[PDB]
């Protein structure tokens, strides 16, 4: 329930192959990007630094939770639902 | 531990076992339904429980599982009662269950020696039952009886004042098919000093009296 | 002003408290009950409160709150729900008894209180949830409500007023939590005896989501004769703040232990010798003595003598008056033992949904049952002290409280047997 990773706008790049080893059986790669991760402030800033270095982007807006209506009243009710049975 | 919680399932506790309702059961829980709204009737679960408890002695799951049909409620808001609350049963009990107090006000007043004299008397241990299915003992806390100390509880009535004579007493009744007197077993009748009356002696003064003027 | 000891009979309030006399309604009748309690109710619910508050009557609950602002915070216009008196009769609090006297010996003053105080909110019902161990009392109790219907004096013209009433009774199934007014009010639901949170408060939303006003079985008994005799008379009685005749149970290490009414702010001393026979072996016997119920401070001997049985002079003694539940030590006790038998009782009547208790009242329990044995370290007293602590005022309810505060009076007065204990355990090995 922690929300301090939801704050920072982030760079990644799309994913590429992985294939086993035969020796070993461990993940290689030929991506050097595969674990690029740029931190930004605001999307401008993102954007700015993908266009400048000639990458396409496509952006996904930040989703915010909605303010909810809460009271613990609600669940001691006469005549509503929200009558819980389980203190 | 004793108290364990969780149920699984055995010949003599499933949800198969013979409970039902009698109809007169039937009609006093209508009654009690009666005495809550209209819309909430899943009040009545605590005194149906206990009702089935008193027909049946005990409660196994299918006594739950009953109440919660009749109540239209579901069987686990039934099991978090019954676990919740000490007065059910949800083992067989012996014909006589009895519930010593041992909190402080009681036990200052030497209550473990009721409670040794209980454990040799019937032959059995602080939480078990005996081979006739007749007593079962039990530790428990404050039953309002702090002043009557010590004292005990045997199917819903109180035995006060006591000692080892005087229980040695009771269960030699019990097991011979009488049902003693509730009450101290020492002069006294209630939380009355021993000594005599040192609070109200004088008789009432009775209606109108004291009473202020303009009402 | 001054010397608030004694107490005639002609001002005692429960006068059958010793069933005496006869606890149906010829008894009531002829004892000052169910008269005028018309005129009562056709005078204005404003006035009840107003005799409530110049009364000075505080709640008898364990708390001390003044009943008036209480029951004027539910003196409100209704909306369109049903308003309710849920009165308090799961007496769990060790030493406690007159609840027990009252119900059996003279309930018809609780049934005329529960309609007083109805019509002073408003209600419509009043559910006395009582014990479950208590059956005989609750059968006497609905014996005293069926002779009320049959008269008249509750029920659809509840004594010829034009008000309609009912009085309900419901047991409870043993559960020392339930006598919060929240768990009661859950248990009535038909949920666990868990207790909710404040707020919202009863008067708002409580049982059945509707406006509430929970009481004690004494207050709304002696609701009646405050409105009928009159507040200043029970004001009176006592000093300013606290006032009223309070009902008082003396257990433990004492010859004559018994239940008495009497002046408030009166001296414990006097309260014991002249009521009781004095402690077993004589006042330099007297280890400790609780002065209300178990969820109260001990406090030693060297206080015991000077000081008052009312709320303020109590809480100047870091102590309470609870339940008036007086339970006396002599020198021959195991004090350690009787505070961990608390402990462990507490333990038991825990409901378990907020984790302080739940956690560390276990804890606590443990850590008395060592200090018992002696196998602790003295540098654990403090612990114990910080953990009652984290407990007291942390908790949804005051359980954690009352499981806090008797090891804080053994620790503050106590603490050298504590350590003695720990000595010897050492030498021991
Ligand atoms: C654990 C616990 C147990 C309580 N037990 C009782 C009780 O047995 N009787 C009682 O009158 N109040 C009891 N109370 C106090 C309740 O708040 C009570 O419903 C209320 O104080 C009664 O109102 P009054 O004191 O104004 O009469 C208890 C409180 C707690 C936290
Ligand atoms: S303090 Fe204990 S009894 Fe009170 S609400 Fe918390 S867990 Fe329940
Ligand atoms: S402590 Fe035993 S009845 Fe109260």
């Amino acid at each position: 329930s922690g929300v301090n990773n939801t704050k920072k706008w982030k760079m990644e790049f799309d994913t590429r192959e992985r294939w086993e080893n035969p020796l070993m059986g461990w993940a290689s790669t030929a991506d050097p990007l595969s674990n690029m991760v740029l931190t930004f402030s605001a999307k401008e800033d993102a954007i700015a630094f993908a266009e400048k270095n000639g990458w396409s982007y496509d952006v996904e807006e930040k989703k915010v939770p909605k303010p909810k209506s809460k009271s613990y009243g609600a669940n001691f009710s006469w005549n509503k639902r929200t009558r819980v049975s389980t203190k | 531990g004793g108290a364990l919680f969780v149920h699984r399932d055995t010949p003599e506790n499933n949800p198969d076992t013979p409970f039902d309702f009698t109809p007169e059961n039937y009609k006093r829980i209508e009654a009690i339904v009666k005495n809550y709204p209209e819309g909430h009737q899943a009040a009545a679960v605590l005194p149906v429980l206990d009702l089935a408890q008193r027909q049946n002695g005990w409660l196994p799951i299918s006594a739950m599982n009953k109440v919660a049909e009749v109540l239209q409620v579901p069987p686990m808001r039934v099991y978090e009662v019954a676990t919740f609350y000490t007065m059910y049963n949800r083992k067989p009990v012996g014909k006589y269950h009895i519930q010593v107090c041992t909190t402080t006000p009681c036990m200052l007043r030497d209550s473990d020696s009721i409670l040794e004299t209980l454990q040799r008397k019937l032959g059995i241990k602080v939480g078990e039952t005996t081979p006739d299915k007749l007593f079962t003992l039990i530790e428990v806390e404050c039953l309002g009886a702090c002043v009557n100390a010590p004292m005990v509880q045997i199917n819903d009535n109180y035995y006060e004042d006591l000692t080892p004579k005087d229980i040695e007493e009771i269960i030699d009744e019990l097991k011979a098919g009488k049902v003693p007197k509730p009450g101290p077993r020492s002069g006294r009748f209630c939380c009355e000093p021993a000594g005599g009356l040192t609070s109200l002696t004088e008789p009432p003064k009775g209606p109108g009296f004291g009473v202020q003027a303009g009402l | 002003k001054t010397s608030f000891g004694s107490l005639k009979d002609e001002d005692r309030i429960f006068t059958n408290l010793y069933g005496r006399h006869d606890w149906r309604l010829k008894g009531a009748l002829r004892r000052g009950d169910w008269y005028k309690t018309k005129e009562i109710l056709l005078k204005g619910p404003d006035w009840i409160l107003g005799e409530m508050k110049t009364s000075g009557l505080r709640g008898r609950g364990g708390a001390g709150f003044p009943t008036g602002l209480k029951w004027s915070f539910m003196n409100k216009p209704s909306d369109g729900r049903p308003k309710y008196l849920v009165v308090n009769a799961d007496e769990g609090e060790p030493g406690t008894c007159k609840d027990r006297e009252i119900m059996r010996h003279d309930p018809h003053k609780l049934v005329e209180g529960c309609l007083v105080g109805g019509r002073a909110m408003g209600a419509r019902a009043a559910y006395i949830y009582i014990r479950g161990e208590f059956y005989n009392e609750a059968s006497n109790l609905q014996v005293a409500i069926r002779e009320a219907y049959e008269a008249g004096l509750i029920g659809k013209n509840a004594c010829g007023s034009d008000y309609d009433f009912d009085v309900f009774v419901v047991r409870g199934a043993g559960a020392y939590i339930c006598g919060e007014e929240t768990a009661l009010i859950e248990s009535i639901e038909g949920k666990q005896g868990k207790p909710r949170l404040k707020p919202p408060f009863p008067a708002d939303v409580g049982v059945f989501g509707c406006p509430t006003t929970v009481a004690n079985v004494e207050t709304v008994a002696v609701s009646p004769t405050i409105c009928r005799r009159g507040g200043t008379w029970f004001a009176g009685f006592g000093r300013e703040r606290n006032s009223g005749t309070k009902l008082f149970n003396i257990s433990g290490h004492v010859n004559h232990p018994c239940t008495v009414e009497e002046e408030m702010s009166v001296p414990l001393k006097e309260l014991i010798e002249k009521h009781a026979g004095g402690v077993t072996g004589g006042w330099d016997n007297l280890l400790a003595v609780i002065p209300g119920g178990s969820s109260t401070p001990l406090i030693p001997k060297s206080v015991c003598e000077t000081v008052l049985m009312d709320f303020d002079a109590l809480v100047q003694a870091q102590t309470g008056l609870g339940t008036a539940a007086v339970i006396v030590m002599d020198r021959s006790t195991d004090i350690v033992k009787a505070i961990a038998r608390l402990i462990e009782f507490y333990k038991h009547e825990s409901c378990g949904q907020c984790t302080p208790c739940r956690e560390g009242v276990d804890w606590m329990n443990k850590v008395m049952a060592r200090f018992v044995k002696g196998d602790a370290r003295p540098a654990e007293i403090d612990s114990l002290w910080e953990i009652s602590k984290q407990i007291e005022g942390h908790t949804i309810c005051a359980l954690g409280d009352g499981a806090a505060w008797p090891v804080q009076g053994l620790i503050r007065h106590f603490r050298p047997e504590l350590e003695d204990r720990m000595q010897r355990f050492a030498q021991q090995h």
